[PDB]
């Protein structure tokens, strides 16, 4: 069983075009993942204080 | 300003260059008064009194 | 002579897959 | 209506540093009001008492406020 | 040589006069303007204030 | 006198590096400003469009925009006229010029309450201490009419009547309207008015902290990788 | 087939300047500050370009325009605080650049050092006029104070001050002309920085040992490329942690008030580098003497290449002059604190002693320390 | 004196160039007369000086120093550049005096 | 100017290996900490005495300034 | 536009752009002269001027 | 001694670009327009610097500031008209630069 860094180098990290392709795909997916995680950390820290936390008693 | 600039040769050079340096200072002063139109100096030269400056 | 020029031991800096000289590389170059 | 700031301030005057500042205040007040014509005023010991008292308040005020 | 140097000297005098006039006009542009010279030597002040007062 | 009293460090709910503002307290302080502080002080830079998304909903902010009246124009005769305000308008000024404020408030001009937290030393701590620190003057100093003693105000004599007390206004959420609560609410609302970018800025800072705590080990790893050629390089001198 | 990097003329210049530049392999973290200064200059240029894209220079609308930037412009608060804290970071990296030169003897490159001194003067003027630009209380009153400092010059002071003011006070003409000068002057800074880099590139960089670095020399790529990338990242960390958590710890509170000519602040404090200059100003109790003290305190950096009497270039191997240099940094800090403090007892006598110690320790004591070190090393 | 030698040794250790393997003649700054002295140096001394400076630059890049037994000491700190540098200074002073004449 | 005609160096042999074949952090702590402690021990007597004179001057200035603000009890009447 | 029509934001950003762009023009002119000096200058005949230059 | 003009770095750059530059001896008046364009750029930089020195960019006060430059500022009308006609004549010299380029085969660069 090949190691996963060896598999990563053989499939994606060898050719520079595939390197840039996986860089961009990882950029998109990682931007989504950290946007979700960072906002979730923020509202968990600031639960009960934000406007969307207190919003539900004023629309309806 | 430095210790290498003593002796007869450099004082001879200074004696040769002080009329040229004095004339350069003179033209610098005349250019300064002509540029700034300094009344305190220009009020004594005769023709320029007609300028009132 | 020039034969006395020997590379010193670099084992304080080598990677974990490189520390031995009896095991050939290119089974770990991809991983590194 | 009971005021949490007043209750906390009373507790802080009950604390010992603020009442040492307080006793210096009535010493200075008796000192100044004993005379009739003078130009010496002591806002400084009042500043010290308010500094200690409001420092203890700021340590223990906001728990009662939501 | 005197003729040629008189030619170049008169050109130098002309360009010096022109350059001094241009830079004098630019420095006068960076100086005070008509607005701030007009609103400087006249102050609207009355005597409708009592004694021991400052304005 | 020449002395000044430094306000203490209150433990605000937004004192932490990643702690946002309490928007219920912000809207409560907005009510405190609206029926308490808007008679004298102005806010030239905070608008109902800023109120949307932080303090109130869009409909509620709009409704409190038509509860005031705004000069506008010109009409077909070229004259100014009253119209109900909308979300695009700013907060209404109590006086048209500062000289009217000087005439009405005994020669004292209330400054704009739009940068007062960023403008005073201490900020919301200064505002809270100034509002809660009203007391009788010590024996010996005398102040004329319209002037009141305050330890935190520089010069110790402020021209301000005591603005807030217990049950000065009625809140909407049923919070008790004690004087300390009103002072805290108006202090945090003034903090939001002086810095509307607080919660967004702190979210930006948290994102920046996480990405730089991820990137510094990785960039340091690249630097040590590229420099490992030199940092483990060995030298030898072989003279004949 | 040919080498495009070494053949194409723009690529040849970039290769000989930034890519295949022979750089000493042992330069410390203090040598990243030149690249940090260039990066902060680019950041300041872009950020101020956006600020002036949303900024109107008029006394009725300057404060309103800055407030509109901070409030209604999308992320204009980030732009404005980035500009202010980037100016502060520029001055931090600039003082560390100067200190690196002082401690490692880089002032022997006389032309590069003098171009750097001109750059420092230009950055002082740029930052002063930029701080005038938001039209706050501190902006207006610091402008009046420094212009009266200019007025201290005899027989031409009043005329030059009324020429600079565009009138008889800091007013609309002064604000607009300071906007023009503050926008344009960083491009002169960039050109002088190109001249700075050219004068340095003539003779190569310097090593912390102060020795000839031709023994062990490495290309600028990729070693110092990635080292400067790491330095840029760390500088961005400090800069935007200032921006996003403490944007006003280096600013002033009462600067956020509109500039009232009639009202005056209780204290006058510009930024901390001008607090250093202000302390040197007010140490000496006359106007012309204080002005000459400030000007001389900046020109002693250019004067110091003539003051190097030691036979050793760097302070690496001279321990007494290290003590003198850190005493110097110590009363830089002390003079900054005194410039922060108002002028009463004991700050007056502390500032006077600090200024006279500063001038003495730079003028007369370091050459004595160098010649004592040369005597002790049997070099004299 | 006996006190002077110990104080000079302590100051030499405080200087720190012995910890990287230098000598005083290595650490003195390279001016014009110093460059003339290095040009006038023999080949073996020039090679040893060049290797010492290169090893010093490597050590300061690594932020390390030589071991205690491998540090150079005060007694064998030879002054190889001293006579060449002194002769270059004397020749330059002779040229300066002739220029003064 | 450029590489090749920089310096004349003879009989010097240099050894290096691949960055991929070595480690970026070879014992980052076990010799990182003693080297940092050694550097601080060497250069700690040149910075710390001036900095503690700054701290003493700062504290004494604050204390004397507060005593200048402090009320003098000499005048009683 | 900075909006939906030419307005204050457009005028201010156009002031900034008109201020900055001549210095970019100056830098590109430096590049212009560098390329020209690399390739030499041309004569009206369109020939090799290397035989006679001043 | 040495030759300062060709040994000082800024001086040798200026000498190699503008002083001792080998130029064709037969270039006509059409080759002056590059230097005319450069001096146009310098003149417009200076005059526009003065115009922005006395100019405010706001839709309420742009025309008011232009009038203030024209009337109140000393020679501000001269600076403004110098800027406008300098831009127009800058475009004239640009068109003649381009015309020289198409005519005398300068596009091979
Ligand atoms: C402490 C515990 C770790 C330890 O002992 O590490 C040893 C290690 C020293 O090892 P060494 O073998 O003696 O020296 C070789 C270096 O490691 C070789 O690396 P270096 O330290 O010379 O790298 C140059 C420098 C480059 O740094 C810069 O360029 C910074 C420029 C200045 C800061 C920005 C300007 C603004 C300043 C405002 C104040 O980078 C650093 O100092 C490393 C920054 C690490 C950031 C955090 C990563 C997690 O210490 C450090 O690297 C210190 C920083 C990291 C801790
Ligand atoms: C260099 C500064 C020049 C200042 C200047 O032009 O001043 C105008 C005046 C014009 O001369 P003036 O004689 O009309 O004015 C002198 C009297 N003051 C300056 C007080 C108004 O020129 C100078 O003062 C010359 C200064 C030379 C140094
Ligand atoms: C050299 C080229 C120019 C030569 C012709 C202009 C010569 C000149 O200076 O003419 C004078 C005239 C200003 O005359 P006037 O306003 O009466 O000045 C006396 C007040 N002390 O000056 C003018 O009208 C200004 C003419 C400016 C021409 C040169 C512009 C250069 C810009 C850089
Ligand atoms: C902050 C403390 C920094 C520090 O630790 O400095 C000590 C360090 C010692 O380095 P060094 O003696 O050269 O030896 C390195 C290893 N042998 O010293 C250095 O690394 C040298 C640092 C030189 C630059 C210091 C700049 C400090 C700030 C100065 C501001 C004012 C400058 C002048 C302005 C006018
Ligand atoms: C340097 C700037 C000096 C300065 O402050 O100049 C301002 C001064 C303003 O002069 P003005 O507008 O007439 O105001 C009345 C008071 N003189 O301006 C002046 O006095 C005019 C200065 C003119 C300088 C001319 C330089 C000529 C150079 C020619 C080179 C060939
Ligand atoms: C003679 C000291 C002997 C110490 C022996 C220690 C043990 C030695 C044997 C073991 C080796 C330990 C490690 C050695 C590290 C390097 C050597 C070292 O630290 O040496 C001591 C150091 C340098 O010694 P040196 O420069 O010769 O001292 C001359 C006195 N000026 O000198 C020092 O550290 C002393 C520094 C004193 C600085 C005092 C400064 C007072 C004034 C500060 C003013 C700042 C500005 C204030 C404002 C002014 C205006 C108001
Ligand atoms: C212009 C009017 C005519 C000027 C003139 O005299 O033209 C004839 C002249 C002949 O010159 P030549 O062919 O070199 O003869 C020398 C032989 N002994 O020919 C020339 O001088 C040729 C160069 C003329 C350059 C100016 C004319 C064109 C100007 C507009 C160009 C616009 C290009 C496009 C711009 C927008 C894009
Ligand atoms: C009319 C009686 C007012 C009421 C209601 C409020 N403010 Fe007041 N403010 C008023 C005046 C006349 C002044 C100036 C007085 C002076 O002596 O200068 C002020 C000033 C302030 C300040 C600035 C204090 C400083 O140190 O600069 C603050 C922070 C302030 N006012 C706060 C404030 C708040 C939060 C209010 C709502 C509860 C409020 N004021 C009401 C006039 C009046
Ligand atoms: C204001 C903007 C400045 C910029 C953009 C700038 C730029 C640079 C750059 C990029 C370097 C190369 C990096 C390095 O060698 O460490 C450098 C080095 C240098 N700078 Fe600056 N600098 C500025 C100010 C100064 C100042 C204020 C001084 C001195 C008072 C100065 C003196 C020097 C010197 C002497 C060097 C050579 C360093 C060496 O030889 O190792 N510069 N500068
Ligand atoms: C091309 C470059 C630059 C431009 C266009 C520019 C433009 C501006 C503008 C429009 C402002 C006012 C906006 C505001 O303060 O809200 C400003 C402020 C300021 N600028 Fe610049 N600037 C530039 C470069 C610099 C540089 C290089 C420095 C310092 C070294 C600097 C320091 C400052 C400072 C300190 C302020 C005031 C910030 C504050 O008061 O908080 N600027 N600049
Ligand atoms: C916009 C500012 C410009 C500046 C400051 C500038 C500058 C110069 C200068 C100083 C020269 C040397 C004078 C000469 O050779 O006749 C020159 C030549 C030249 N320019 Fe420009 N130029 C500009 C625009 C242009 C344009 C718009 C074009 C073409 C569309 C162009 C193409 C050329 C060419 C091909 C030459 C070489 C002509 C020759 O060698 O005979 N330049 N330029
Ligand atoms: C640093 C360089 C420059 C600055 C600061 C600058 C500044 C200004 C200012 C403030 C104005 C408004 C005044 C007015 O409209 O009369 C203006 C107008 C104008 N500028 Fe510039 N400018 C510069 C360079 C240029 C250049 C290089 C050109 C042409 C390629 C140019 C062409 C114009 C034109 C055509 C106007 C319109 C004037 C009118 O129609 O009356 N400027 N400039």
């Amino acid at each position: 069983s090949p190691t996963i860094p060896s598999r990563l180098y053989s499939l994606l990290f060898r050719r520079t075009s595939t390197f840039a392709l996986t860089i961009a795909v990882g950029a998109l997916f990682f931007e989504r993942a950290f946007d979700q995680g960072a906002d979730a950390i923020y509202e968990h820290i600031n639960e009960g204080k934000l406007w969307k936390h207190i919003k539900h008693k004023y629309e309806n | 300003m430095l210790s290498r600039f003593l002796g007869p040769r450099y004082r001879e050079l200074a004696r040769n260059w002080i009329p040229t340096a004095g004339m350069w200072g003179t033209v610098g002063a005349v250019g300064l008064v002509w540029a700034t139109d300094w009344r305190l100096i220009l009020d004594w030269v005769p023709y320029i009194n007609g300028k009132f400056k | 002579s020039h034969t006395d020029v020997k590379v010193p031991d670099f084992s304080d800096y080598r990677r974990a897959e490189v520390l031995d000289s009896t095991k050939s590389s290119k089974e770990s170059s991809e991983a590194r | 209506l009971v005021d949490p700031l007043t209750t906390v301030r009373e507790h802080c005057e009950q604390l010992e540093k603020c009442v040492k500042a307080r006793e210096r205040l009535e010493l200075c007040d008796n000192r100044v009001s004993s005379r009739s014509q003078t130009e010496e005023d002591c806002t400084e010991e009042l500043f010290d008492f308010l500094h200690a008292r409001d420092h203890c308040v700021a340590h223990k005020l906001f728990k009662n406020l939501k | 040589k005197g003729f040629s140097y008189l030619v170049t000297a008169t050109t130098t005098v002309g360009v010096a006069y022109a350059a001094k006039n241009v830079v004098s006009q630019f420095v006068s542009s960076m100086s005070a303007s008509a607005d701030v010279l007009a609103m400087s030597k006249i102050e609207i002040k009355l005597s409708d204030i009592p004694e021991g007062k400052n304005m | 006198s020449d002395l000044e009293l430094h306000p203490p460090s209150y433990p605000w709910s937004h004192r932490g590096l990643l702690s946002s503002l309490d928007h219920t307290s912000i809207r409560r302080g907005f009510q405190v400003y609206k029926q308490v502080c808007s008679s004298c002080h102005s806010m030239d830079y905070v608008a109902y469009r800023h109120l949307v998304g932080v303090c109130y909903t869009e409909e509620e902010a709009k409704a409190l925009a038509e509860e005031v009246e705004v000069q506008d124009g010109p009409n077909d005769d070229g004259e100014m006229f009253m119209r109900p305000g909308k979300l695009s308008d700013y907060f209404p000024k109590p006086y048209p010029n500062p000289e009217a404020a000087r005439a009405a408030n005994n020669g004292a001009l209330p400054p704009d309450l739009s940068y007062i937290v960023r403008a005073r030393h201490g900020g919301e701590d200064y505002v809270f201490s100034l509002l809660t620190g009203y007391c009788e003057p010590p024996t010996g100093v005398s102040l004329r009419e319209g002037l009141y003693f305050n330890p935190y105000f520089p010069g110790q004599a402020i021209g301000m009547a005591p603005p807030i007390y217990t049950e000065v206004l009625e809140y909407d959420d049923g919070t008790p309207a004690t004087m300390s609560q009103v002072a805290k609410d108006v202090a945090t609302f003034l903090r939001w008015a002086s810095e509307p970018e607080h919660d967004h800025r702190k979210r930006m800072g948290l994102k920046m902290l996480l990405m730089m705590g991820l990137l510094l080990p990785l960039t340091y790893a690249m630097k040590r990788h590229k420099w490992s050629v030199l940092k483990s390089r060995k030298l030898a001198y072989r003279p004949p | 087939m040919t080498n495009m990097r070494k053949t194409h003329p723009l690529f040849k210049i970039i290769n000989h300047s930034f890519i295949d530049l022979p750089a000493p392999s042992n330069i410390s973290s203090w040598w990243n500050f030149g690249s940090l200064l260039g990066v902060c200059l680019m950041v300041q240029i872009i950020t101020g370009l956006f600020l002036a894209m949303h900024y109107t220079s008029d006394t009725m609308t300057a404060f309103s325009s800055v407030t509109h930037i901070c409030r209604d412009v999308n992320y204009g608060w980030l732009i404005r605080y980035m500009h202010a804290n980037g100016a502060s970071m520029f001055f931090i990296c600039l003082f560390l650049h100067v200190g690196r030169g002082l401690y490692y003897g880089s002032y022997t490159f006389m032309e590069t050092w003098n171009i750097g001194v001109l750059l420092l003067f230009a950055v002082m003027a740029t930052a002063f006029m930029g701080y005038v630009l938001p039209w706050g209380q501190m902006s207006f009153w610091g402008a009046t104070v420094i212009t009266n400092l200019l007025s201290a010059i005899p027989y031409i002071g009043t005329t030059l001050v009324e020429w600079i003011w565009g009138g008889f006070s800091v007013d609309k003409a002064t604000l607009t002309r300071f906007f023009a000068f503050h926008f344009i002057l960083p491009f002169i800074i960039a050109a002088l920085a190109i001249v700075h880099l050219l004068f340095l590139h003539e003779t190569g960089s310097n090593n912390p040992t102060g020795l000839n670095s031709d023994a062990d020399k490495i290309p600028f790529h990729p070693y110092y490329t990635i080292k400067d990338i790491l330095g840029i990242l760390i500088m961005f960390l400090i800069l935007m942690t200032l921006v996003l958590f403490f944007p006003d710890m280096l600013g002033d509170p009462d600067n956020y008030m509109p500039a009232n000519p009639l009202n005056t602040p209780p204290h006058i404090k510009p930024e901390w580098y001008f607090l250093f200059a202000y302390a040197i100003l007010r140490s000496i109790p006359n106007k012309l003497g204080g002005v000459l003290a400030l000007i001389l305190s900046i020109l002693i950096l250019a004067l110091m290449p003539f003051l190097h009497t030691s036979k050793q270039r760097s302070l690496m191997f001279r321990p007494i002059t290290q003590i003198l240099y850190w005493i110097l940094v110590a009363n830089l800090l002390i003079l900054t604190w005194i410039g922060g403090q108002p002028v009463e007892h004991p700050f007056i006598i502390i500032g006077q002693l600090a200024s006279i110690s500063y001038f003495s320790i730079i003028l007369i004591l370091m050459p004595i320390s160098g010649i004592i070190e040369d005597k002790m090393l049997k070099l004299y | 004196s006996k006190w002077l030698d110990g104080f000079r040794k302590w100051y030499y250790n405080a200087a720190g160039f012995n910890k990287l393997g230098l000598m005083r003649d290595d650490t003195l700054h390279e001016t014009e007369d110093v460059k003339e002295a290095i040009r006038r140096l023999p080949e073996d001394l020039y090679n040893d000086r060049m290797f010492r400076i290169k090893r010093a630059l490597d050590l300061t890049m690594r932020h390390q120093i030589l071991p205690k037994d491998q540090w150079t000491k005060y007694e064998e700190d030879k002054f190889y550049l001293e006579p060449y540098l002194k002769e270059v200074i004397r020749e330059r002073k002779e040229r300066e005096e002739w220029a003064k004449k | 100017r450029e590489f090749g005609n920089l310096a004349r160096i003879r009989h010097v042999i240099s050894y290096s290996l691949s960055p991929f074949e070595q480690r970026a952090f070879p014992s980052y702590f076990s010799k990182g900490i003693p080297n940092v402690l050694r550097r601080t021990r060497e250069r700690i007597l040149r910075v710390a005495p001036p900095f503690v004179v700054v701290y003493l001057i700062y504290t004494w200035g604050n204390q004397e300034f507060e005593q200048s603000k402090r009320k003098n009890p000499a005048m009683y009447e």
